[PDB]
RNA sequence: ACGAGACUCUGGCAUGCUAACUAGUUACGCGACCGGUCGGCGUAACUUCUUAGAGGGACAAGUGGCGUU
């Protein structure tokens, strides 16, 4: 019997949108500041979207929230990843090829490429899921 | 008809016509290797123990 | 002091059921003298729990409406016949009263089944606080009509009823209607 | 609100064919400083200030005075 | 450069710990604030079995009491509450001989002059108001001054002129003399709010700290920019040695020891609680404060408990 | 010397003064141990046999009870008490005491230190009691 | 957006504050008991129980688990 309504929820989302700067993760501190920064005209709704706020701190620290969007999020995220590997994951010493796609590549002039190792196909042709 | 005791580990669910019966797995203490589910009737709590006159008698699952 | 009354030993009591002692059990600084502190405890599931035993069936007495909410008689009419049985028994009017009540609960009853049953029914367990308060009010009623219409009072047909429910015997109310109702469910297994 | 921020008026037109009941629900609108409406918001609106856009500072700048 | 290692530990409060005052000139008077609404006196006795129970609890504010500095003497102390409220507690009777009227919403941070004789309090009001100890209104900064809540405001104690310096969530510092109190230094590139500041007993530096993580050292002859001493985030008590050169900040849970010779760490104060079955950060120091020997540091939570903290001796 | 640091239960409520004096404790102006019903003595004289006569040998307090309801008068009476000695301590003498006794009287009993949130709900109309309402005709 | 919720009234907390000689602590023959209970008195401290005002306080806020975490 304690969910939030959507003006508590919204009112939230909003603050928490615009000056996530100013707000912390005590509740004592995020009703000071919500009651500062904004028009609440009853003490119990205040309380409401400050303990909601609080909960959104402590949502936030874990990871981006679905309802949440601000611009620090987004180049905080790119900062994340901007991650690159040492080696590339991509270019190897050596791949495999079927021969199918080796005529693919000689027909495309570059079959003489020494990286392609020449795998062998499949022993069967057992590759359709039983019907029924 | 000998009586043992077995420990609560999952209370299943509530069942019943009008409901009064908790669905609950027990583990027998003297094998731990054997569990079984029981329709306790009354409240019943989570990692108590339980009193059964008929071990080889099961309620209905699901 | 510590004891139940000032003159009930608080020390001697036994497990007595290994694990099915959570739920009867006196032997914690909580288990105050007098079986009165108002009707705090059914306010939330199994906060009756925690509760002593003697106070809940204390509280067990009143009934029937001309005798609603009289705490006071409860609490006097269990002294009396507390001071009374260990005297006639001997042991500790604890731990008599500990084995008459668990003597006198029903430990399997029946119950029917199904969305749309309504032919047969199923033996099932029963939990220790089902069969605890079902045994207090047996064993109230069993008073009861030990003192209605009867050569017996109040504070005495307790005394008697709970030293039949630690004999066994068939003489008290609570443990025969318990066969009853045992046969019952053995003829519905 | 709706104590103070409906305003509910009833009356009646007397026709030759018969009386015509008129019910009229006004809603104030939220009206400080003059008090033709309310003086107060209607208790589940919340405003939020929006914020105030300054340059953010790299090195401390002051300036004697 | 010295191991800080646990001694012991104390316990019994049902409130987080605000701010520790610590007295100089007794070696035993320690004063505690904690939001329990309460004041706490504490006895070190220095053995095993426990540092001590407390000796006197005062109760006199609505809400929670914010910070408490003492005096000279330590049979005084002021106490500002959450309510807007300032009491002078005498402990000679266990009562407030004063409560002082003049802010509206929570003093967040008190201080007291010099000679103890000026009262300086900062409240989320937008003001900075100055009295003396009688209580009679003096100053009340409201014109050009902190755009914002006043987080902090402190003395210069030295043997010049007292000077103020007052830290808000403006993301700027403002410092004032008492002679007029007029504009003179304002003090900015922090992009996020102040929550507290502290200046050396020598009027030479000056270190604030929050959100932003890195602290700002300012000379109280210069007003000018020094160095920077990055940190944890959320430096809520950042505090000076008497007896040593060690500030301390509580940047986060964990604890940063400064030197201000070199700016580089002295020891890192790890804390974990090894366990199977733990989702839950660890709890964040509030407060930090030196003894009047400044070897044993005491650090006030938000678990209810004070850390005491000895030298290792090596 | 006095905290007059009351007691509430129900409607009614109980006053302890608390005085540095023989160390006896009076009741509505009379001693302790023979109230009327003789049911509850040991309910209310539950702090004695607790904390120890010698913790309630240094302090007299005088208690007046005032408030409709006989068993709403008594179980204001030892809260009183308590808060009373509580109160005393913590003010006068140190904190030690008033922590061993408080904690002791805590791990005991619960209500000893906070008065009761109960009170008496309203009586809707429609109905003779509370929450009940008439009978329905069918 | 209306309804729900919020909201108005009511109670569970105020030793923090404004306070009364109609209700009242703490206060010495007067009215008395082998150093203590006694609605018959008066100014002193100025509010704790008493009344009603400003506020503040509770927000699933803090931990453990379940939950498409």
């Amino acid at each position: 019997g304690r969910v939030r309504t959507k003006t508590v929820k919204k009112a939230a989302r909003v603050i928490i949108e615009k000056y996530y700067t100013r707000l912390g993760n005590d509740f004592h501190t995020n009703k000071r500041v919500c009651e500062e920064i904004a028009i609440i005209p009853s003490k119990k709704l205040r309380n409401k979207i400050a303990g909601y706020v609080t909960h959104l701190m402590k949502r936030i620290q874990r990871g981006p929230v679905r309802g949440i969007s601000i611009k620090l999020q987004e180049e905080e995220r790119e900062r994340r990843d901007n991650y690159v590997p040492e080696v590339s994951a991509l270019d190897q010493e050596i791949i495999e090829v079927d021969p199918d796609t080796k005529e693919m590549l000689k027909l495309l002039d570059f079959g003489s490429l020494s990286n392609l190792q020449v795998t062998q196909p499949t022993v069967g042709m057992n590759f359709k899921t039983p019907r029924g | 008809q000998p009586i043992k005791l077995a420990r609560v580990t999952k209370v299943l669910g509530r069942t019943g016509s009008q409901g009064q019966c908790t669905q609950v797995r027990v583990e027998f203490m003297d094998d731990t290797s054997r569990s079984i589910i029981r329709n306790v009737k009354g409240p019943v709590r989570e990692g108590d123990v339980l009193t059964l006159l008929e071990s080889e008698r099961e309620a209905r699952r699901l | 002091d510590i004891k139940l009354f000032g003159k009930w030993s608080t020390d001697d009591v036994q497990i007595n059921d290994i694990s099915l002692q959570d739920y009867i059990a006196v032997k914690e600084k909580y288990a105050k003298y007098l079986p009165h502190s108002a009707g705090r405890y059914a306010a939330k599931r199994f906060r009756k729990a925690q509760c002593p035993i003697v106070e809940r069936l204390t509280n067990s007495m009143m009934m029937h409406g001309r005798n609603n909410g009289k705490k006071l008689m409860t609490v006097r009419i269990v002294k009396h016949a507390f001071e009374i049985i260990h005297l006639l028994t001997g042991e500790n009017p604890l731990q008599v009263l500990v084995n008459a009540i668990i003597n006198s609960g029903p430990r399997e009853d029946s119950t029917r089944i199904g969305r749309a049953g309504t032919v047969r029914r199923q033996a099932v367990d029963v939990s220790p606080l089902r069969r605890v308060n079902q045994a207090i009010w047996l064993l109230c009623t069993g008073a009861r009509e030990a003192a209605f219409r009867n050569i017996k009072t109040i504070a005495e047909c307790l005394a008697d009823e709970l030293i039949n429910a630690a004999k066994g015997s068939s003489n008290s109310y609570a443990i025969k209607k318990k066969d009853e109702l045992e046969r019952v469910a053995k003829s519905n297994r | 609100p709706v104590n103070y921020y409906v305003d509910t008026a009833v009356r009646h037109v007397l026709l030759r064919q018969g009386v015509l009941g008129i019910k009229v629900k006004i809603m104030l609108p939220w009206d400080p400083t003059g008090k033709i409406g309310p003086k107060k918001p209607l208790p589940d609106h919340v405003s939020i200030v929006e914020p105030k856009d300054e340059i953010l500072p790299t090195t401390p700048i002051s300036e004697q005075k | 450069t010295e191991q800080m290692t646990l001694r012991g530990t104390l316990k019994g409060h049902n409130g987080w710990v605000t701010q520790i005052a610590t007295t100089p000139q007794f070696p035993d008077m320690i004063l505690s604030a904690s939001r329990d609404k309460t004041i706490i006196m504490w006895k070190l006795t220095r053995d095993e079995t426990n540092y001590g129970i407390p000796q006197r609890a005062l109760r006199g504010h609505s809400h929670f009491v914010s910070d408490v500095v003492i005096s000279s003497d330590g049979q005084f102390a002021l106490s500002g509450s959450w309510d807007g409220t300032l009491r002078l507690w005498d402990l000679t009777t266990g009562t407030t001989t004063r409560r002082f009227v003049g802010h509206t919403k929570d003093v967040l941070s008190v201080a007291f002059s010099s000679d103890n004789r000026q009262i300086v309090s900062g409240s989320r009001d937008k003001t900075i108001k100055l009295w003396n100890t009688l209580g009679v209104c003096k100053y009340t900064v409201q014109d050009e001054s902190h755009s914002e809540w006043v987080s902090c405001v402190r003395f210069s104690p030295n043997s010049s002129n007292p000077i103020i310096v007052s830290c808000g969530w403006d993301k700027l510092v403002k410092v004032w003399n008492l002679a007029n109190c007029k504009l003179k230094t304002n003090h900015i590139g922090h992009t996020g709010y102040l929550n507290t500041v502290t200046v050396s007993p020598d009027g030479s530096l000056c270190a604030s700290g929050g959100k932003d993580g890195q602290a700002m050292l300012w000379d109280l002859n210069e007003g000018k920019h020094l160095y920077t001493l990055d940190g944890g985030d959320i430096i809520n008590a950042l505090c000076f040695s008497p007896n040593r050169y060690w500030l301390c900040a509580a940047t986060g849970p964990s604890i940063k020891i400064w030197d201000l010779e070199g700016k580089i760490i002295v020891d890192e104060l790890k804390q974990e609680v090894i366990s199977t079955s733990s989702k839950a950060e660890p709890p964040q120091c509030t407060s930090l404060a030196w003894s009047a020997d400044g070897q044993t540091l005491f650090a006030g939570y938000t678990d209810n408990l004070v850390r005491v903290w000895q030298v290792t001796i090596g | 010397q006095s905290v007059q640091v009351f007691g509430r239960k129900k409607t009614a409520t109980a006053v302890a003064h608390c005085k540095r004096g023989n160390g006896l404790i009076k009741v509505n102006g009379r001693p302790l141990e023979m109230i009327e019903p003789r049911t509850l003595q040991y309910k209310l004289l539950e702090p004695v046999l607790l904390l120890g006569k010698e913790r309630f040998a240094g302090v007299d307090i005088r208690v007046r009870v005032k408030g409709g309801g006989h068993v709403a008068q008594i179980y204001a009476i030892r809260q009183s008490i308590s808060k009373a000695l509580v109160a005393y301590y913590q003010k006068y003498v140190d904190e030690a005491s008033k922590k061993e006794i408080k904690d002791i009287l805590i791990q005991y009993d619960r209500t000893l230190l906070v008065a009761d949130p109960r009170r008496c709900e309203s009586k809707k109309f429609g109905g003779p009691g509370a929450r009940a309402r008439y009978q329905k005709s069918y």
